[PDB]
RNA sequence: UUAUGCUAUCAGGUGGAUGGCUCGGCUCAAGAGCUUAUGAAGGACGUGCCAAGCUGCGAUAAGCCCGGGGUAGGUG
RNA sequence: CUGGGGGGCACCAACCUCCAAAACUAAAUACUCCUUGAGACCGAUAGCGAAAUAGUAGGGUGACCGAACGCUGAAAAGUACCCCGAGAAGGGAGGUGCAAAGUGCCUGAAACCUGAUAGUGAUGGAACGAUACGGCAUGAAAGGAUCUCUGGCAUGAAGGA
RNA sequence: GGUGGCAAUGGCUAACCUUUUAUCUGGGCAGCCGAAGCGAAAGCAACAUGUGCGCAGCCUUUUGGCGAGGCACGACGUAU
């Protein structure tokens, strides 16, 4: 329904009625699943060599000799090729043949996005979620907000609207992970602040792009992973007159 | 509600199942209409075994101007000829507009249940 | 120049190691003194031999003192003043790393060194 | 199986650790077995032997699809409304080529005036039409 | 001061587990794809100031000449 | 050519359809020695047999089989001088370093071995322990203070002299 | 089986294109299952409720009445 909008100065310049995406129902479940199966198909196949462990040519004593059964070399007493002898093949290992792809309708992928896209009206699911803001949700801005292509504009316009200090949150929550994963390139854990949306391709999408935790999407690159981070919505976003224009049928 | 009732809650994962679940069975308790408890009960059996009717069942069975509680979905197949209300937990869109063009209502169970307190002439259906 | 598709740390580690020798005079750089940076537009220089550094950081904070040498393959530099001591007494050369020094005099005996610098 | 709920159990669910050795603890290979000892679950399963009848060439046979009179009367007003039928004068001229349909069935009633054309009409069907007051024609 | 011993804890020896680190491995994707009688791939022998192995090289033997890039050190 | 073939048993007829027994021809595709990128991959008995002086040491007449071995510190500042000793062994004292981390040197478990402390012990019977009561030793932190010990008073179920 | 989306005007797309690097958004009606069965085959082609008993629930004189789903009949398609 209807709104405030806001200009870059922070000053109500109009009342835009929004779509029928907005009033929906709220549905876990859902948005579970979306996110789910878009992180189980990122995913990438892996699996140990193909001869890996078994490449030799052991074979047993058999009985009278006084020791096991297994497999050993045929110049020594060295077991080799079973699971349980030391450099023998694993049981049970992974294989890159394995498809790991999950399936969703696309009915309820764009039900599950749809239930996530109204949930960003709630103060309270927003609130619980993580962030930190003093405005009136939802946010909608003028359509020059996709004009700006400085990153000092954008966060004038972010401290006018409210909106500075998850940025600084996710900023300083900047730290270091835990355990392996630092050695393979996921060296830090980071935080997620706030969504920008802009109906087209404009210069907002490579100035509001080095802030930390923002993430600047056009209105045809919406998934759930951008809404229900870990599957959880309430993500604090930003819209714009254009991409409430975009939305009337968008997912219907 | 023994452990037995909470079990068959905690499957559930819509929300909407489980609030109607609880505020049917406080209802219950405030009129004493054993009606609110059976819609319960009915509710948390398994989802595979949800109700399912079509509209020519209703216009087989129901007159003019009745009241019907379906604890599943209205699916559209068939012809209705005369006004009814049927407050389902959910409706088709030809179902929809079947029924609208027919002259009755669509209403949910939390609507049926504030409306009416006590469900003097409700019809269960499934 | 080693683009955002080397965010692997195997990578990098393995560039910085096993680099081309004419690769090991650029991480010979330092910081620039406010005069010289206002002067030749650069925002950093390489060091070498016969220039005059302020220490920074280390157990020498605000030591001054030339160049005595430079090793490309280990990656360190050696300052006057800066030194230790063995057990029966004898000062040594303490190297040291050219990020933790600032140029104040550069040494323009080369003639190519100007261009070096910058462009 | 669930792997976790069976750490600590040695056998696993399947009795003595004699069980589960190969092909021998199932009977055989495959649908082995076929009558000598496994013959009355080859008998309910559906596997008997035998063979029974003849098959004609695919290239001649065909597969009709059908209709009933009651479905194509319901639906009428659909169809005219998809511009599927006609109603000129009242009576709907429905032809059932476009829509797919070889043959015409007779469940159910038919009460609206139809002008039905098509290939095939079971005797019942075209009795119903036209007690209706419709007309059918053999769509050539 | 009950010897030879038994049980538990502590200090030390031997040993190399656990933890932390890792220029290595493996899998997938995008490119690119022939060479040799003008003597190839592969091998033997030699070649360093002190040089045994590996790597490179061929009696001009960890190497020689020319053009460009690079700039103050180099000698796997 | 007024010819020939085909139309899932052979022949006849109608109808439909094509022109063998000579030749070439890009693109869409397959693969990975190799180059680049990425990873819910392994992290030194794992991952390739090989974190490569690794197809090596070694084993077989031969076809061929085939290992183990990573890590000082920020900087060698890698123990000056003195005494013992046959000593370029090694020990002591004395130094370097935040810290010996003292060279195959990060941390440094258990089995096993040496010493010390507590209990017991040369008249004594065994699955090495569970439960209750005592001796001796300990009981700083993380455990108790109407808590531990000893008694008085009030109510007291089953039972009950 | 537990949980969901859609629902006789049914459900889902496959390869592939848009990939802006493997995600993702939007297309993709070829095709598969459901919608009519019986029969070796040629072939033929059914109830969009006719009757009764009655649980839940509702009404009621607390005894009876209505009674979805359930059960039992009747009628019809085809094969012999
Ligand atoms: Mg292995
Ligand atoms: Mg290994």
């Amino acid at each position: 329904a209807t709104a405030k909008t806001i200009d870059l100065t922070g000053k109500a310049v109009g009342e835009v009625e929004l779509p029928a995406v907005f009033d929906a129902d709220y549905r876990p479940d859902l948005i579970k699943k979306a996110v789910l199966a878009a992180q189980a198909n990122r995913l990438q196949p892996y699996g140990p060599r193909l001869y890996s462990g078994m490449e030799t040519s052991a074979r047993g004593w058999g009985s009278g000799r006084g020791v096991s059964h297994v497999p050993r070399l045929v110049n020594s007493s060295r077991a080799a090729r079973v699971p349980h002898a030391k450099g023998g093949r694993r049981a049970h290992p992974p294989k890159p043949e394995a498809d790991r792809s999950e399936k969703v309708n696309t009915k309820e992928r764009r039900y599950a996005i749809r239930s996530a896209i109204a949930a960003t009206t709630d103060p309270t699911l927003v609130s619980l979620r993580g962030h930190i803001f003093e405005a009136e949700l939802p946010i909608v801005a003028v359509n020059d907000l996709e004009s700006l292509e400085r990153t000092k504009q954008v966060i004038e316009f972010l401290e006018a609207a409210g909106l500075y200090e998850d940025v600084l949150r996710a900023k300083y929550g900047r730290h270091i992970r835990a355990g392996r994963g630092k050695l393979r390139g996921r060296k830090y854990k980071h935080k997620k602040s706030v969504l920008i949306v802009a109906g087209e391709n404009t210069p907002i999408l490579k100035a509001a792009r080095n802030l930390s935790g923002v993430d600047v999407v056009t209105v045809d690159s919406l998934n759930a992973e951008l809404l229900a981070p870990g599957t959880h919505a309430g993500r604090l976003t930003v819209w714009t007159e254009s991409a409430i224009g975009k939305l009337e049928g968008a997912f219907q | 509600m023994g452990k037995k009732s909470l079990v068959k809650l905690t499957r559930k994962t819509n929300p909407r199942i489980v609030s109607l679940i609880l505020t049917l069975k406080e209802r219950a308790n405030g009129d004493s209409a054993p009606i609110w408890k059976d819609i319960a009960k009915r509710l948390e059996a398994p989802s595979r075994n949800y109700a399912a009717v079509n509209i020519s069942k209703i216009n087989r069975h129901t007159a003019e101007d009745d009241v019907l509680l379906i604890p599943g979905k209205v699916l559209g197949a068939g012809l209705l000829d005369h006004p009814v209300t049927i407050a389902a937990l959910t409706f088709s869109d030809s179902a929809f507009e079947k029924i609208t063009e027919a002259g009755g209502k669509c209403l949910s169970l939390e609507e049926i249940m504030e409306a009416n307190p006590k469900g003097s002439g409700i019809r269960i259906f499934r | 120049m080693i683009a955002m598709v080397s965010k692997q740390p195997r990578k990098q580690r393995k560039a910085r190691y096993a680099a081309p020798l004419h690769i090991r005079q650029k991480f010979m750089g330092a910081r620039l003194s406010e005069a010289l940076t206002k002067e030749y537009g650069t925002r950093s220089a390489a060091v070498i031999t016969g220039d005059t550094v302020k220490v920074m950081r280390g157990d020498f904070k605000g030591t001054e003192g030339k160049v005595q040498s430079v090793s490309l393959m280990d990656g360190t530099i050696t300052v006057d003043g800066v030194i230790s001591t063995k057990v029966d007494g004898t000062e040594v050369p303490r190297p040291l790393n050219p990020s933790n020094v600032m140029i104040t005099k550069l040494e323009m005996k080369d003639g190519r060194r100007a261009s070096s610098i910058k462009k | 199986m669930d792997t976790k709920k069976f750490r600590g159990s040695r056998t696993c669910g399947g009795g003595t650790h004699k069980n589960r050795r190969g092909a021998g603890n199932r009977g055989g290979r495959g649908k082995a077995g076929g009558c000598k000892h496994h013959f009355v679950r080859a008998m309910m399963r559906g596997y008997s032997y035998g063979k029974h009848g003849f098959k004609r060439p695919d290239e001649v046979s065909r597969d009709v699809s059908i209709v009933n009179v009651g479905e194509l009367d319901e639906l009428a007003s659909y169809l005219v409304e998809e511009g599927l039928a006609e109603v000129k004068d009242g009576a709907y001229h429905i032809n059932l080529e476009n829509l797919g349909i070889e043959k015409v069935l007779g469940s159910g009633r038919v009460t609206k005036n139809l002008v039905v054309t098509s290939e095939e009409f079971s005797a019942s069907a075209r009795e119903k039409i036209e007690n209706a007051g419709g007309s059918c024609i053999d769509a050539e």
